DNA sequence: TAGGGTTAGGGTTAGGGTTA
C-alpha cells in the first residue's frame, strides 16, 4: 500500500516547501508536452505571477494530450540534482470547468478545521 | 498494465551435474564423487577463459551451488543493459553439444576448424588423458565400446571390435582408435563424416553443457549466493579463479559445523572478549572473522575492491572526458 | 462496400421546373427506369405531351445547380447546435467558451454537451450525390452486360452527349476542387516526431 | 417482510440503476394532531462477528412522500 | 529543388516525415497497395529460398506491377520513391498496436530492404552509406596479416586465403548479431573482425532493425491522439480484421493411436511409458489436452492417475503438480488462459536436451530413429521414402500431412497445417 | 475557442497596458470589495440583446468560460453589443450576480506615419462606387451606362467600384430564365468595363462582395480571376480582397463590401443622457474594437470562416479614409481623424441613388497634429 | 464479492410484449455490466461494514458503483459538506 | 363522526502465498 495524497496549492510546491520524497496531489495547466523524452510542463497563474511543475509521465502511456486545458496530478516527488524537482505521476486525470476558487476555499477550510481539532491533543 | 516491464539483470550461466548420465559412470543419479569434479573444474575453465578473452567482460564471481551445480554471475556495466535476443546470442555461441535424446552424435563438424574450437581443444588435452582413460575408463567393458562404434562410420566397425577384443586395457584400445583414425584421415574417399573423428568424440564425452532457458528470460530467477541447501547444508560460496583445481566439493563447511564453531567461539569469548559496549555490527562482525567462512567473505570482499577499483576507473574517465578536475 | 442508395440515402434529391411547360423535374440518378425502360432522365420530359428536350436547358440546369450550392453552404455556416439532454433538446447559435472533457457544454441543462445541427459529414455526401448523376463514364462502366453497354451508346449516345455530361460535371467538381473534407495534412499527424526532422 | 415481471422487478430493484443518492422532501407520516404516546423501546439480536447479542432499539420513523428529485 | 531533394537514391532509412498534402482516396490506396506488396514478398519469401533467380525475379516482377520503386533508371523516378515514402510511413502508423505486429512489420521490412539492397551496386552502396549517418572504421594492413589466421579459420565463405584487395572493418559485438551466432566471424574483447560484403549487409539491417524498432516505440504513444473520425475505417480494415464437446478420460489411449499427429505422438508415448515428464513437454501437453476439449477436473485426474503409476505422494502432488496444473488453465492467480503452442513454435522451440522428449520428431530426431518408429506405425515404404524427401527438403508441415493421409488412408488431406488442435479437429470429423 | 480566446486576450492585455490596469480578478471569485472582471459581452436571451439579457461572458486563461449576469441598473450610460470587448469594474457579493459599478471605453490604433515619398505626391481623383447595378426587375443597366458615361467624361485618376456585379435577389436569376452561363455574363460585364473606360482610360479597382454569384460566398473570399487581360489595360486593372487596406500616397483607405452600419444599428441597445448620433457612436465601437466585423455572433445572411478572418481580416492601423456602403441613409461624417463615406447603394428599387467624388491634397506634415488629406467630398445624385 | 450469476436466464419466443421486455433486461443487464467495470483512475463510493483480518482493517462492500464526475463537482461537494456533519452531531458528546 | 387501513418488515456467512 501506498502513502496518501495531500493537496497542495502549486506555488508552495514551486518553492519547494515539501520534502523530498513526499505524496503530494495538485493542479495546474498544461503548457507543452515534449514527445521524445516523456516530460510535462504545466503552469498555474497566479496574479501576476505563473509557476511551472515539471511531470514525468513514464507511467501513464498511452496518453492523450489537450493542449491548454486544467489537469490534476497525484504521486511522489524527487528533487533533481540539476532539474530540480519533479513529481511521479501515477495517475493524471483531466478536468475542464472546474473553478478553481471554490477548491482553494475547500482546502483552506478543511486545513483549518484540522488544525483546530489539532488545538485540543 | 503493461507499464510495469523488467529493464536490467545480470547475465548468469548453469551447469547441471547430471546433465551427464548417459557418458559419465563413476556414480549413479545424484551421487558425486572426487573423481568426477574434474568435469566441472574443466568446464569452469573454458568458459571463464572464453568470456574472459573472447568478449573480454572484466568482473566475474562464480559460485558453488551446494550440491552439484556451479553458477556464473557476470556483473558487468555494458551487459546488464542488454537485450533477450544477444543474451541468445551469447547462449548459442558457447554452445556445441547440440541435440535431444533421439540423436546420438552431438558433433558435426567441418574441415575447417574455428579458432574457439582450436583453443578448447589445445587447453582439454592436457586433462582428457588422465582423467578419461584412467578414472572413468570409458573403453573398459564390451558395451562400452559397442556404444563408442556408434559414434564413427560402420566401414571400420568389426576392425575397431577386433582390435578390442585383442587389446587388454583401454590405454591399448585409444591407441589403436587413434591409429585407425590416422590411417582413416589419409585414406578419405567420400566420407560426409568430419576429419576430426578423435576431436569430436572428446569434445562429445567431454564439453559442458548449457541451458538456454535460463539466460534467455530476463525476468527468471536464479539462487542467491550465500544460501543454505536444505539436503546437505553447505553454504554457497564463491569459488577462487586462481584455486579452481584445488577445490574439493567435500571440503566446504556446513551449517552444522559452523554453528559448532560459532558455540566454541563463544566457549573463547567466555575468557577473551568480555566487557564490551559495541553495537551489533561489530559483535557480528568479529563473529563472522572467527568463523570458517573468513576466506569465502576475503575472496567475495577482493571481487569487490575490484568493482569499486573499476568504478574508480570509469567515474576518472569520465572527469577526463568532462573536462571536471 | 456501401451502394450508391446507402451512400446518398439522406441526401436531398436535386429539383427543377421546366421553363416551358412548368412541370416540376425530378432527378435521382443518370438514367431514367431500368430495365427495358432504358432511357436518359434528361432525354425526354416529365409530360407526356411535352416534345421539349431536357438537353436543351443545360444553361437552366446549372444556374439551379449553383443556387442549390450555394443554399447549402449557406445552411452549413448557419452554425446551429443542439443539446443532447433528451428533456432538453435546446436549440442555440451562442458556442460557449467552456469545455469539457469531450466539448462545448450546453448553457441551459449544465450537464450535456453540443453538437452541430449540420456536419461537414452531410455537405460532403450531398456534394458527391451531385457529382454522381453526372458520371456516365462510372454507369458504362457499371454495366454488367457488355452488349446491352454496347447497344445503349451506340443508339442514342453520340459523343457529343458525352460532352454535355462533362460540361455539367464540371460546375459540381468546381466546388469539390477547394473543399477541405477531402484533404489531410500530413505535416500535423507526423509532428509529435522530432529526432529527425 | 413476513413470469417475466417477476424477475424484471427483482433484477431491477436490487440495481444501482435505483439506488442513487437523492433529495427528499418529505412530510411525517403521523399526523401532528394524533396523540399516542405508547412506544417503549424493543429488543433484537444483531450480530457482526459471528457472536450474537441483544441491544434495545428505537421504533422506527414512519413518512410519506411530497416530491422526489435527482442529483 | 523539391523533387531532387526530397528523393536522391532509390534507397532511404525513412528518417524524415513528408510535409505535402494528399486526397483521402490516394492514402487509401497507397496503404493497401503496399500492404499487399509486403504479404506478398512475405509468401515469396517463405516459400522459395533466398537468392536464386527465380525468387528475384518474381519480386521485380510484383514489385514493378505494383508501381513501386525497384529499379535505378536515372529517369523519371519521383513519383514511385514519393508513393513509396508515403505508404511506408502510413503503415508506420499502422502496425503500432501489439508487439507480435511490430515484429511482423520489421521482418517483412528488413526482407525488402535486404532486397533492394542486394540489387544495389558497390559504388551505389558506398554513395548511400555516405548520405546514411553512420560511421565505419578500416583497420590497417599491419593487424590484417598479424590476424590473418584467425579471419581465415573462421571461414566467412572464404577461399583460401582470399583477403587480398580487402578492407576489414572493427565493429562492436552488439551490432552484428546474426553473423555473431552462427560462429562466423572471429571475436576479441568486445570486438568483431569481419569481411567486407557480408558484414556490411548485416551491419546495415541490424541498424536499420534497432532505429526501426526505437521510432515503432515513439510513435507507439500518437494514436491516443488519433481520435480523428476520417481513417478510422482504414485503421480498422487493417488492425487483422478448438471448441470440441467433452471427451471422456478412457478413450484417450485409442485417441492417441488413431489421432495425435507425429509432433506430439512421440510425446504422448513417452508419457505413457515413463509416467513421468519435464517442463517442455509438460506444458505442450497440457496445453494441448486443454485445446481439444478436456475439463479442469478431467485434466487433474489424469495427471493425478499418470503420477501415481510413477510414484509419488499425493500430498506432494497436491502441493507441486495440481498446483501447477491449476494455474496452466487460468483457474487462479494472474488467471491468463494461455492457448496451446503452434505447429511453428514448436518447431522452432526451445531445442530439447536430454531427459527431454518435446519437439517435433521432424526436426529434432534421427534419421534412423524417426524411420524406425514411423514403421512401429505400420507406414508403405513409398511413403517412407516420401516423408525421408520430404524431411531433407525441410518441409516437415508436408510431412505431418503425409503421415496424416496415410493413417486415416485418405488420398488427400485437403487442409494445410499449421496448428495441432487442427489436426486433432479435422480426426475427430473424420471419426 | 482558440481563435475567440485569443483575440479577447490580446485585446485584454492591451487595454490593461493602455490604462495601467494593476490586476484582474477571476469572475467567479466572491468578494464584497468591489473589483475589475475581463470578459466578452453577450446576450443569454436567443432574441435581440436588451438592457435585461446581458451576460458576461469569461476568458480561458482566468476563469475557463465563465458566465454570470450584468446588472446595469446602476449604469448610468451604455452602448453595448454582442461580441463586444469590454473591460467593466463590480462587485460579486455571491459569485453568481455582478452589479455594474464602472464601463470603460476602447483605445484606437495609432495613426500610420507618412515617409518622406508619400508627401511628394500633390493630387489624384478617386471616385467611389458601389452597386447593385440592377434595377428592381430591369436588366438593362442603365444606370451602369450612365455611370460609366460620366467616369469617361470626368476622366478620375482612379476608379473604384464596388460590388455586387450580379445580384442573386433578381426574379430573372431567382427562376434561372437567363440564356447564357454567370461566369460568361461577368465576363461579358467585365469586357463591357474595360471598352467603356478605355476611352477615359483611368486605373480600375474591382472588390468582390458576398452578394456576388459567381464567387463562392464566404467572407473573407478571394479577388476575381480574369486571365484575358490585355498588356497595356494590365497596368490599371487590379483585383484585391475583401476586405482590403489599399494605401495610396500615404493615406490608408478602410475598404469592406459588407453592410456594417446596417447590422450594427438593428443589433445595438443603449440608454444616454444626451442626443448623440447613433452612427458615430457605431463608428467610433467599431474603430475602437479593432476588428472589421467585431459582430458575434454574425448577420443569418453571410458567411465567416473564422480562422482565414483572424488570419487576414484585421485592422492594421488606423485609416485616414474609411468606405462603408450601406443601405441606410447617405451621410458623411468624420470620427478621430478618420474620414467615413456612405455613398449609398446606386440603385434604390427602379430609381438611381446616390454616388460620391473624393478629393485627395497632401498636406505638410510639418505641424505636429495629423491633418487627413481629404479636403473635400460631394455626393451626386443619380 | 462476485455475486453468482449462475443459471443464466434463457427466453422464450413469445409476443412481441415479451420480446421488448427482454430487449429492456438486455440493456439493463449491459448497463450494470458497464456501470460495475472498475479501471486505474476512476472515482468509486463504497458502503459497507469493517472487519479486521490479518492484523490490518478492511472495508467489506454491501454496494457500490463508479461515480461519473468529469469535473468534480461531487468530491467538491463531499469533502466541503464533511466538516459540518462533524461539527452538527458527530463532535457532541 | 371525520385516516387512510391499522401489518412489521431487510437485521448471515464468503479468503493469498504464485511465473512461462
Amino acid at each position: 500500500l501506498p502513502k496518501p495524497g495531500t493537496y497542495y496549492l502549486p506555488w508552495e510546491v514551486s518553492a519547494g516547501q515539501v520534502p523530498d520524497g513526499s505524496t503530494l496531489r495538485t493542479f495546474g495547466r498544461l503548457c507543452l508536452y515534449d514527445m521524445i523524452q516523456s516530460r510535462v510542463t504545466l503552469m498555474a497563474q497566479h496574479g501576476s505571477d505563473q509557476h511551472q511543475v515539471l511531470v514525468c509521465t513514464k507511467l501513464v502511456e498511452p496518453f492523450h494530450a489537450q493542449v491548454g486545458s486544467l489537469y490534476i496530478v497525484l504521486g511522489e516527488l524527487q528533487h533533481q540534482q540539476d532539474r530540480g524537482s519533479v513529481v511521479k505521476a501515477r495517475v493524471l486525470t483531466c478536468v475542464e470547468g472546474m473553478n478553481l476558487p471554490l477548491l482553494e476555499q475547500a482546502i483552506r477550510e478543511q486545513r483549518l478545521y484540522k488544525q483546530e481539532r489539532g488545538g485540543s491533543q | 498494465l503493461g507499464a510495469f516491464q523488467a529493464q536490467e539483470k545480470e547475465l548468469v550461466f548453469d551447469i547441471d551435474m547430471t546433465d551427464y548420465d548417459d557418458v559419465r559412470r563413476c556414480c549413479s543419479s545424484a551421487d558425486i564423487c572426487p573423481k568426477c569434479w574434474t568435469l566441472m573444474t574443466m568446464a569452469i575453465r573454458i568458459i571463464d577463459r572464453a568470456l574472459k578473452e573472447d568478449f573480454g567482460f572484466k568482473h566475474r564471481l562464480w559460485v558453488y551451488s551446494g550440491r552439484r551445480g556451479v553458477h556464473c554471475w557476470v556483473c558487468d556495466e555494458s551487459v546488464r543493459k542488454l537485450s533477450s535476443a544477444v543474451r541468445s546470442g551469447i547462449v548459442e555461441y558457447l554452445s556445441l553439444v547440440k541435440g535431444g535424446q533421439d540423436v546420438k552424435k552431438k558433433v558435426h563438424l567441418s574441415e575447417k576448424i574455428h579458432p574457439f574450437i582450436r583453443k578448447s581443444i589445445n587447453i582439454i588435452k592436457k586433462y582428457f588423458e588422465e582423467y578419461a582413460l584412467v578414472n572413468q575408463d570409458i573403453l573398459e567393458n564390451k558395451e562400452s565400446w559397442d556404444k563408442i562404434l556408434a559414434l564413427v562410420p560402420e566401414t571400420i566397425h568389426d576392425e575397431l571390435q577386433q582390435s578390442f577384443q585383442k587389446s587388454h586395457n583401454s590405454l591399448q584400445r585409444w591407441e589403436h582408435l587413434k591409429k585407425v583414425a590416422s590411417r582413416y584421415q589419409n585414406n578419405i574417399k567420400n566420407d560426409k563424416y568430419g576429419p576430426w573423428l578423435e576431436w569430436e568424440i572428446m569434445l562429445q564425452y567431454c564439453f559442458p553443457r548449457l541451458d538456454i532457458n535460463v539466460s534467455k528470460g530476463i525476468n527468471h530467477l536464479l539462487k542467491s549466493p550465500f544460501s543454505v541447501h536444505p539436503k546437505t547444508g553447505r553454504i554457497s560460496v564463491p569459488i577462487d579463479l586462481q584455486k579452481v583445481d584445488q577445490f574439493d566439493p567435500f571440503t566446504v563447511p556446513t551449517i552444522s559445523f559452523i554453528c559448532r564453531e560459532l558455540d566454541a567461539i563463544s566457549t573463547n569469548e567466555e575468557e577473551k572478549e568480555e566487557n564490551e559496549a559495541e553495537s551489533d555490527v561489530k559483535h557480528r562482525t568479529r563473529d563472522y572473522k572467527k568463523t570458517s567462512l573468513a576466506p569465502y567473505v576475503k575472496v567475495f570482499e577482493h571481487f569487490l575492491e575490484n568493482l569499486d577499483k573499476s568504478r574508480k576507473g570509469e567515474l576518472l574517465k569520465k572527469s577526463d572526458l568532462q573536462k571536471d578536475f | 462496400q456501401l451502394t450508391d442508395e446507402e451512400k446518398y440515402r439522406d441526401c436531398e434529391r436535386f429539383k427543377c421546373p421546366c421553363p416551358t411547360c412548368g412541370t416540376e423535374n425530378i432527378y435521382d440518378n443518370v438514367f431514367d427506369g431500368s430495365g427495358t425502360d432504358m432511357e436518359p432522365s434528361l432525354y425526354r420530359c416529365s409530360n407526356i405531351d411535352c416534345k421539349a428536350s431536357p438537353l436543351t436547358f443545360t444553361v437552366q440546369l446549372s444556374n439551379k445547380l449553383i443556387m442549390d450550392i450555394r443554399r447549402f453552404i449557406k445552411k452549413y455556416y448557419d452554425g446551429w447546435l443542439i443539446c443532447e439532454e433528451p428533456t432538453c433538446r435546446n436549440r442555440t447559435r451562442h458556442l460557449p467558451l467552456q469545455f469539457s472533457r469531450t466539448g462545448p457544454l450546453c448553457p441551459a441543462c449544465m450537464k450535456a454537451t453540443l453538437q452541430p445541427e449540420y456536419s461537414d459529414k452531410s455537405l460532403y455526401t450531398q456534394l458527391c450525390f451531385y457529382r454522381y448523376i453526372f458520371d456516365a463514364e462510372c454507369a458504362l462502366e457499371k454495366l454488367t452486360t457488355d452488349h446491352e453497354k454496347d447497344k445503349l451508346k451506340k443508339q442514342f449516345f453520340t459523343p457529343k452527349v458525352l460532352q454535355d455530361y462533362r460540361k455539367l460535371k464540371n460546375t459540381a467538381e468546381q466546388f469539390l476542387s477547394r473543399s477541405g473534407y477531402s484533404e489531410v495534412n500530413l505535416s500535423k499527424l507526423f509532428a509529435g516526431c522530432a529526432v529527425k526532422s | 417482510g413476513p413470469e417475466p415481471m417477476t424477475m424484471f422487478l427483482w433484477t431491477l430493484c436490487t440495481s444501482p440503476s435505483v439506488l442513487r443518492p437523492i433529495v427528499l422532501s418529505f412530510e411525517l407520516e403521523r399526523k401532528p394532531s394524533k396523540i399516542v404516546p405508547l412506544e417503549p423501546p424493543r429488543l433484537q439480536r444483531f450480530q457482526c462477528g459471528e457472536l450474537p447479542f441483544l441491544t434495545h432499539v428505537n421504533p422506527r420513523l414512519r413518512l410519506s412522500c411530497l416530491s422526489i428529485r435527482e442529483s | 529543388d523539391q523533387r531532387n531533394a526530397s528523393y536522391p537514391h532509390c534507397l532511404q532509412f525513412y528518417l524524415q516525415p513528408p510535409s505535402e498534402n494528399i486526397s483521402l482516396i490516394e492514402f487509401e490506396n497507397l496503404a493497401i497497395d503496399r500492404v499487399k506488396l509486403l504479404k506478398s514478398v512475405e509468401n515469396l519469401g517463405v516459400s522459395y529460398v533466398k537468392g536464386t533467380e527465380q525468387y528475384q525475379s518474381k519480386l521485380e516482377s510484383e514489385l514493378r506491377k505494383l508501381k513501386f520503386s525497384y529499379r535505378e533508371n536515372l529517369e523519371d523516378e519521383y513519383e514511385p520513391r514519393r508513393r513509396d515514402h508515403i505508404s511506408h510511413f502510413i503503415l508506420r502508423l499502422a502496425y503500432c498496436q501489439s508487439e507480435e505486429l511490430r515484429r511482423w512489420f520489421i521482418q517483412q521490412e528488413m526482407d525488402l530492404l535486404r532486397f533492394r539492397f542486394s540489387i544495389l551496386p558497390k559504388d551505389k552502396i558506398q554513395d548511400f552509406l555516405k548520405d546514411s549517418q553512420l560511421q565505419f572504421e578500416a583497420i590497417s594492413d599491419e593487424e590484417k596479416t598479424l590476424r590473418e589466421q584467425e579471419i581465415v579459420a573462421s571461414s566467412p565463405s572464404l577461399s583460401g586465403l582470399k583477403l587480398g584487395f580487402e578492407s576489414i572493418y572493427k565493429i562492436p559485438f552488439a551490432d552484428a548479431l546474426d553473423l555473431f551466432r552462427g560462429r562466423k566471424v572471429y571475436l576479441e574483447d568486445g570486438f568483431a573482425y569481419v569481411p567486407l560484403k557480408d558484414i556490411v549487409a548485416i551491419i546495415l539491417n541490424e541498424f536499420r532493425a534497432k532505429l526501426s524498432k526505437a521510432l515503432a516505440l515513439t510513435a507507439r504513444s500518437l494514436p491516443a491522439v488519433q481520435s480523428d473520425e476520417r481513417l478510422q475505417p482504414l485503421l480498422n480494415h487493417l488492425s487483422h480484421s478448438g471448441n470440441v464437446g467433452k471427451i471422456s478420460l478412457d478413450q484417450i489411449d485409442l485417441l492417441s493411436t488413431k489421432s495425435f499427429p507425429p509432433c506430439m505422438r512421440q510425446l504422448h508415448k513417452a508419457l505413457r511409458e515413463n509416467h513421468h515428464l519435464r517442463h517442455g513437454g509438460r506444458m505442450q501437453y497440457g496445453l494441448f489436452l486443454k485445446g481439444i476439449g478436456l475439463t479442469l477436473e478431467q485434466a487433474l485426474q489424469f495427471w493425478k492417475q499418470e503420477f501415481i503409476k510413477g510414484k509419488m505422494d499425493p500430498d506432494k502432488f497436491d502441493k507441486g503438480y495440481s498446483y501447477n496444473i491449476r494455474h496452466s488453465f487460468g483457474k487462479e492467480g494472474k488467471r491468463t488462459d494461455y492457448t496451446p503452442f503452434s505447429c511453428l513454435k514448436i518447431i522452432l522451440s526451445n531445442p530439447p536436451s536430454q531427459g527431454d522428449y518435446h519437439g517435433c520428431p521432424f526436426r529434432h530426431s534421427d534419421p534412423e530413429l524417426l524411420k524406425q518408429k514411423l514403421q512401429s506405425y505400420k507406414i508403405s515404404p513409398g511413403g517412407i521414402s516420401q516423408i525421408l524427401d520430404l524431411v531433407k527438403g525441410t518441409h516437415y508441415q508436408v510431412a505431418c500431412q503425409k503421415y496424416f493421409e496415410m493413417i486415416h488412408n485418405v488420398d488427400d488431406c485437403g487442409f494445410s497445417l499449421n496448428h495441432p488442435n487442427q489436426f486433432f479437429c479435422e480426426s475427430q470429423r473424420i471419426l | 475557442r482558440e481563435v475567440l480566446t485569443c483575440k479577447i486576450e490580446e485585446l485584454g492585455s492591451e487595454l490593461k497596458e493602455h490604462y495601467k490596469i494593476e490586476a484582474f480578478t477571476p469572475l467567479l471569485a466572491p468578494a464584497q470589495e468591489p473589483v475589475t472582471l475581463l470578459g466578452q459581452i453577450g446576450c443569454d436571451s436567443n432574441g435581440k440583446l436588451n438592457n435585461k439579457s446581458v451576460i458576461l461572458e469569461g476568458d480561458r486563461e482566468h476563469s475557463s468560460g465563465a458566465q454570470i449576469p450584468v446588472d446595469l441598473s446602476e449604469l448610468k450610460e451604455y452602448s453595448l453589443f454582442p461580441g463586444q470587448v469590454v473591460i467593466m469594474e463590480g462587485i460579486n457579493t455571491t459569485g453568481r450576480k455582478l452589479v455594474a459599478t464602472k464601463l470603460y471605453e476602447g483605445v484606437p490604433l495609432p495613426f500610420y506615419q507618412p515617409t518622406e515619398e508619400d508627401a511628394d505626391f500633390e493630387q489624384s481623383m478617386v471616385l467611389v462606387a458601389c452597386g447593385p447595378y440592377t434595377t428592381s426587375d430591369s436588366i438593362t443597366y442603365d444606370p451602369l451606362l450612365d455611370l460609366i458615361a460620366v467616369i469617361n467624361h470626368d476622366r478620375p485618376d482612379v476608379c473604384i467600384l464596388f460590388g455586387p456585379f450580379l445580384d442573386a435577389k433578381h426574379e430573372q436569376v431567382e427562376n434561372c430564365l437567363l440564356t447564357s452561363p454567370f461566369e460568361d455574363i461577368f465576363k461579358q460585364c467585365l469586357r463591357t468595363i474595360i471598352e467603356g473606360t478605355r476611352s477615359s482610360g483611368s486605373h480600375l479597382v474591382f472588390v468582390p462582395s458576398l452578394r456576388d454569384v459567381h464567387h463562392e460566398p464566404v467572407y473573407p473570399q478571394p479577388p476575381f480571376s480574369y486571365s484575358d487581360l490585355s498588356r497595356e489595360d494590365k497596368k490599371q486593372v487590379q483585383f484585391v480582397s475583401e476586405p482590403c487596406s489599399l494605401s495610396i500616397n500615404g493615406v490608408i483607405f478602410g475598404l469592406t463590401s459588407t453592410d456594417l452600419l446596417f447590422h450594427l444599428g438593428a443589433e445595438e441597445i443603449s440608454s444616454s443622457s444626451g442626443t448623440s448620433d447613433r452612427f458615430s457612436r457605431i463608428l467610433k465601437h467599431i474603430l475602437t474594437q479593432r476588428s472589421y466585423y467585431p459582430l458575434y455572433p454574425p448577420q443569418e445572411d453571410m458567411a465567416i470562416d473564422y480562422e482565414s478572418f483572424y488570419v487576414y481580416a484585421q485592422l492594421p492601423v488606423t485609416p485616414d479614409v474609411l468606405i462603408i456602403p450601406s443601405e441606410l441613409r447617405y451621410f458623411v461624417k468624420d470620427v478621430l481623424g478618420c474620414v467615413c463615406v456612405n455613398p449609398g447603394r446606386l440603385t434604390k428599387g427602379q430609381v438611381g441613388g446616390t454616388f460620391a467624388r473624393l478629393y485627395l491634397r497632401r498636406p505638410a506634415a510639418d505641424g505636429a497634429e495629423r491633418q487627413s488629406p481629404c479636403i473635400a467630398v460631394q455626393v451626386v445624385r443619380i | 464479492w462476485k455475486k453468482l450469476n449462475t443459471e443464466s436466464v434463457s427466453a422464450a419466443p413469445s409476443a412481441a410484449r415479451e420480446l421488448s421486455l427482454t430487449s429492456q433486461l438486455k440493456k439493463l443487464q449491459e448497463t450494470i455490466e458497464q456501470k460495475t467495470k472498475i479501471e486505474i483512475g476512476d472515482t468509486i463510493r463504497v458502503r459497507g461494514s469493517i472487519r479486521t483480518y490479518r492484523e490490518e482493517r478492511e472495508i467489506h462492500a454491501t454496494t457500490y458503483y463508479k461515480v461519473d464526475d468529469p469535473v468534480w463537482n461531487i468530491q467538491i461537494a463531499r469533502m466541503l459538506e464533511l466538516p459540518t456533519i462533524y461539527r452538527k452531531v458527530y463532535d457532541q458528546p
